[PDB]
């Protein structure tokens, strides 16, 4: 389950 | 035993090309399990392990959009970093991503991780608490007062205790053979004779690649004169090392050589064979 | 910031003559990740090459395989060449059996 980087 | 979750990210910009290409790796206990690449044509996570073809298709879709949006952000990235650091275009450039989950034997988180990289040079880095950063460049600074500022690190820390350690015991479940087994090393001694004879330690078929080679005469692990190769990968999944020392013909037999392996019950200890 | 490739030539199992074999190329502890890697077959390219895909380590340096089926003889010369950004010039690096 990979990161979705902060905005 | 202890488990880990990783996901290696990396966009790569060339003096040729428009736009970056930008491609992402996932491991579970250090093997590679997942991976995306915008170079592909209908670009996609797609599996690397016979056991996580097993999920479903509502999980590829989920990734792949992630990934979309990860290439978006690096793509801003890198073209502020060409600014931050006064760099005209018509160069080759490199921005990498670390992040994951550390757990313990019993399951629990030990770390999260979080870090970048430019030219592949630490840039900025999310502290052990989860809640500081950590950057070194005078460039890089602009980037800690902006995160500093907004609770970038409380999103970070709650990806890092919460979904990657749930999937990471969801993973662990379901590919339960491939990860926990470790491959002992076999090992032995060659012959190669000189002005003086070269014995090399050999170990072989051994899993994970972490391992250690000393040589011994007379109880003394003999530091400088001791020749090595870093361990490299078989192929098969397994990895390799040799450790060499030259001695006198006649000599032989005096030497031990022993390897050091977390597969191992206890250190196997070697000497010259005929 | 550029990195310069470390490079070993050396085969899956133990080498012996006219047996089957894979020869491996393992190419490490290189930036930029563009690379170029061909295995040689007495000075010639060897035609079906198989390239691991990108990959970086926990210290951010780019590596990969590269290996070729082969089955060695006495005399047959293999090496891989290698070429970067960090090199003037394509870099050869030659099979060494006992090793």
């Amino acid at each position: 389950f990979a990161p979705g980087n902060y905005p | 035993g202890p488990h880990s979750m990783r996901y290696f990210e990396t966009a790569v910009s060339r003096p040729g090309l428009e736009e970056p290409r930008y491609i992402s790796v996932g491991y579970v206990d250090n093997k590679e399990f997942v991976r995306f690449d915008s170079d592909a044509e209908n670009p996609r996570y797609e599996p690397r392990a016979p056991w996580m073809e097993q999920e479903g298709p509502e999980y590829w879709e989920r990734e792949t959009q992630k990934a979309k949006g990860q290439e978006q952000w690096f793509r801003v990235s890198l073209r502020n970093l060409l600014g931050y650091y006064n760099q005209s275009a018509g160069g080759s450039h490199t921005l990498q991503q670390m992040s994951g989950c550390d757990l313990g034997s019993d399951w629990r988180l030990l770390r999260g991780y979080l870090q970048f990289a430019y030219e592949g040079r630490d840039y900025i880095a999310l502290n052990e608490d989860l809640k500081t950063w950590t950057a070194a460049d005078m460039a890089a600074q602009i980037t800690r007062r902006k995160w500093e500022q907004s609770g970038a690190a409380e999103h970070y820390k709650a990806y890092l205790e919460g979904e990657c350690v749930e999937w990471l015991h969801r993973y662990l479940k379901n590919g339960n053979a491939t990860l926990l087994r470790t491959d002992s090393p076999k090992a032995h001694v060659t012959h190669h004779p000189r002005s003086e004879v070269t014995l090399r330690c050999w170990a072989l078929g051994f899993y994970p690649a972490d391992i250690t080679l000393t040589w011994q005469l007379n109880g003394e692990e003999l530091t400088q004169d001791m020749e090595l190769v870093e361990t490299r990968p078989a192929g098969d999944g397994t990895f390799q090392k040799w450790a060499s020392v030259v001695v006198p013909l006649g000599k032989e037999q005096n030497y031990t050589c022993r390897v050091y392996h977390e597969g191992l019950p206890e250190p196997l200890t070697l000497r010259w064979e005929p | 910031i550029q990195k310069t490739p470390q490079i070993q030539v050396y085969s899956r199992h133990p080498p012996e003559n006219g047996k089957p074999n894979i020869l491996n190329c393992y190419v490490t502890q290189f930036h930029p990740p563009h690379i170029e890697i061909q295995m040689l077959k007495n000075g010639k390219k060897i035609p079906k090459v198989e390239m691991s895909d990108m990959s970086f380590s926990k210290d951010w340096s780019f590596y990969i395989l590269a290996h070729t089926e082969f089955t060695p003889t006495e005399t047959d010369t293999y090496a891989c060449r290698v070429k970067h950004d960090s090199m003037a010039e394509p870099k050869t690096v030659y099979w060494d059996r006992d090793m």
